[PDB]
RNA sequence: AGCCAGUGAUGGCCGUGUAGUGGACUGCCAUGGCGUUGACGGGAGCGGGGGAUUAGGGUUCGAUUCCGGAGAGGGAGCCUG
RNA sequence: GAUGGGACGUCCAGCGAAUGAAUGAAAUUAGAACCAACGCCUCCACCCGGAGGCAGUAAC
RNA sequence: AUGCCUCAGAAUCACUGCAUUGCAGGAAUCUGCGCAUGGCUCAUUACAUCAGACGUAAUCUGCCGCCAAAAUUUUGCGG
């Protein structure tokens, strides 16, 4: 079932070798999750969100440098303007 | 470089809907202070001038964040001096009577 | 009660298939005067790239040529070059002739040499045989045919 | 196979042009799809550099745009009726850019009734919608050929995709001076 | 000393095919396009950077190290990429 | 009853591809008057209703 | 005369060396990339190939550089 431990239910083959005792083999056991492959997953979508994060930081400073600039320019117009109607 | 906010009598309401609200139920939320000329602006927001300079700082306190038919009601004091538009007002009529 | 119905040209329509500029929407009525000529009409038009003038003609007129330079999608890049008309009797095509001189070294001289050139030629243009043209490099076109005429002088 | 070089062909003096060299897989062509008009049946094809090009066989259905009204429907085309080609084409049914061809009207009829209130379960709508139309029908006219089209039943529309190279039946309706050449000629 | 058009020859219109332009290809239309400034046909030959001979002008060679093209007995077709 | 203002809910709203619509600027002349509604400024201390005019004014 | 294994894709060789239910090296196979380059020759070939000057707004482009990314009702338990 689920949440069982699994590491000695393998089994292990012994391997009669001359000259010393038997070997004992057994397999790799694969798609094993612990606790520091579960932080490896959970960085990447912290790490991914962020990214985008930035992004949308760098996008306002750009439109805010836009927006200051033509409203230097308009008021620089309506001065020259006001001046102009005050002046006849 | 002092704040030029405070000893202002003229406060500013942010979320007023003037085609749902009409004036007569905007002066009802201030009862107890003389009120003098109410303005909306079409964003939404209005102005209403006060008499007394030490009135409009406890009407911005407890009233920040209170509900108003929705929508929160954001309040704080404004410049807007009310002697200043009046020379200004004198100024346009006067400049209105030479143009015609 | 109901929009007004436009007519056939019937001077320009004379194919089996309905002639239109692929750029313009000739049943679009616009509040905006974007692609409209003197008379009213909905017609593009463009300016191609060197110091070179659109006609009136062009502007104004009421031909199709989707392979005209200045009502189409044909972009001119390249070459310019200079000739003079030689004949006229294919259907928006003529040919010119460019006559050179090349130097042989060993004589220290001067030999004459000559050179037939295909072009398309737009309908604003009326050239005739004897006349001096100025074209400019396309895309291929026909089998033969890689410039376009820009300039009758 | 198939080639699109201009290794065979004459030259302009008339001259026959001796070739050296074997064929490249550069200039291949390929046979045409021959598209009718039925059930939907696709077949793909890898194109140069990847990519996948799409085969129209026996297409039935698409995209008809609206031009003047800016909008578009999903329709069932019907039958073609003219090419300018030949009428070869429009005798086998063949599905090509260009192509004349009739719809159902059914999408665009509802499509009317429901933005203009004009029916060719409008009378249950709220209030502010019967205002909305008021407004949208005040300065709106349709045409004579348009208006009766859609009281019959079809409407003519031209393709205007490739279906041989997209797999796509797409089209805009006949509008303007282009109906009135079209319909002179299906006499 | 004339060449090119049934079966594309030169151009036009709507298409198909291609990664894409194009008589590249299907249908229809016009009679065009090239040539004694040597077309069409025939002979020798991979092209160039360069080598030999040097009053100067020239004549002649370049299969062969670098660059470009083509081929893998002949000739045709194709899959994977 | 208002192309009236706010909520509430119910379908769409990512890159790429297909069809249709709009955008992808302008650069050949100066002042006025009415009516529609839109924005502001003054009254009659405010509100009520019932008056009269363009000081200013990137857009929303 | 074209193959390729690092600390970093996949070993229970019934393989080897030390330990004694482990540590190393790892034959063979699967997977990923390359074999369209280099080398050879000069048969064909005159609006062809090539050279000097230009184009692709008519297109495709793995490996390499700088970069980008907010679509998606999944799983467990009790029904
Ligand atoms: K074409
Ligand atoms: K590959
Ligand atoms: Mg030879
Ligand atoms: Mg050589
Ligand atoms: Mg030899
Ligand atoms: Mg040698
Ligand atoms: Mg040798
Ligand atoms: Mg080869
Ligand atoms: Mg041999
Ligand atoms: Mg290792
Ligand atoms: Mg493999
Ligand atoms: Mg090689
Ligand atoms: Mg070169
Ligand atoms: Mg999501
Ligand atoms: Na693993
Ligand atoms: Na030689
Ligand atoms: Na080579």
């Amino acid at each position: 079932g689920r949440t069982d431990d699994v590491r000695k239910y393998v089994i292990r083959r012994k391997v009669t070798k001359e000259g010393k005792k038997d070997r004992f083999k057994a397999p790799k056991i694969q798609r094993l999750i612990t606790s520091t492959i579960r932080a490896r997953r959970a960085k990447k979508v912290r790490v991914a969100i962020d990214k985008v994060r930035k992004s949308a930081a760098e996008r306002r400073e750009y439109l805010r440098l836009v927006g200051a600039r033509r409203r230097a320019a308009r008021q620089r117009k309506a001065a020259r303007h006001h001046s102009s109607r005050v002046n006849a | 470089k002092p704040d030029p906010h405070e000893g202002s009598s003229v406060v500013f309401l942010s979320p007023i809907f003037r085609t749902s609200t009409t004036n007569g139920q905007i002066r009802e939320l201030f009862t107890g202070m003389r009120v003098l000329r109410i303005r909306t602006y079409r964003q939404n927001y209005a102005y209403v001038y006060l008499d007394s300079a030490a009135a409009a700082q406890k009407f911005v306190k407890e009233k920040n964040g209170t509900e108003f038919r929705g929508k929160k009601l954001r309040v704080a004091l404004s410049t807007r001096s009310l002697q200043k538009e009046k020379d200004r007002a004198e100024r346009a009529n006067l400049l209105s009577d030479a143009h015609n | 009660n109901y929009a007004r119905t436009p007519t056939v040209d019937l001077t320009v329509q004379h194919e089996k298939a309905y002639q239109r500029q692929t750029a313009v929407n000739e049943n679009i009525r616009t509040a905006s005067k974007k692609h409209v000529n003197r008379s009213g009409h909905i017609r593009y038009s463009k300016k191609i790239g060197l110091g070179f003038a659109t006609p009136k003609a062009a502007i104004n007129g009421k031909y199709i040529d989707r392979k005209c330079p200045f009502t189409s999608n044909v972009s001119i890049r390249g070459r310019i070059l200079r000739g003079v008309v030689h004949s006229t009797k294919m259907r928006r095509s003529i040919v010119i002739r460019r006559n050179y001189l090349h130097f042989i070294r060993k004589y220290q001289r001067y030999q004459k040499r000559h050179r037939n050139i295909t072009v398309h030629c737009s309908p604003c243009f009326d050239p005739k045989p004897g006349d001096e043209v100025v074209v400019g490099q396309c895309r291929p076109l026909s089998k033969t045919i890689r410039y376009n005429v820009l300039q009758v002088v | 196979g198939i080639v699109r070089s201009r290794l065979h062909k004459r030259k302009i003096t008339g001259g026959k042009t001796k070739i050296h060299r074997k064929r490249m897989k550069a200039e291949l062509g390929r046979l045409p799809a021959n598209t009718k008009l039925g059930p939907r049946r696709v077949s793909p094809v890898r194109a140069r550099g990847g990519n996948f090009k799409l085969r129209g066989l026996r297409l039935d259905t698409g995209n008809f745009a609206w031009g003047t009204e800016a909008s578009a429907q999903r329709a069932r085309i019907l039958d073609v009726v003219y090419n300018a080609t030949s009428n070869e084409l429009v005798r086998t049914k063949t599905l090509v850019k260009n192509c004349i061809v009739v719809v159902d009207a059914a999408p665009f009829r509802l499509w009317y009734a429901k933005h203009y209130g004009i029916d060719l379960d409008v009378k249950k709508a709220s209030s502010k919608l019967k205002r909305k139309w008021e407004y949208r029908r005040k300065h709106h006219k349709i045409e004579k050929a348009l208006a009766d089209q859609l009281r019959e039943g079809r409407l003519l529309a031209r393709i205007t995709s490739r279906p041989g190279q997209t797999g796509r039946a797409d089209g805009a309706l006949l509008e303007g001076a282009e109906l009135q050449f079209y319909l002179k000629k299906l006499d």
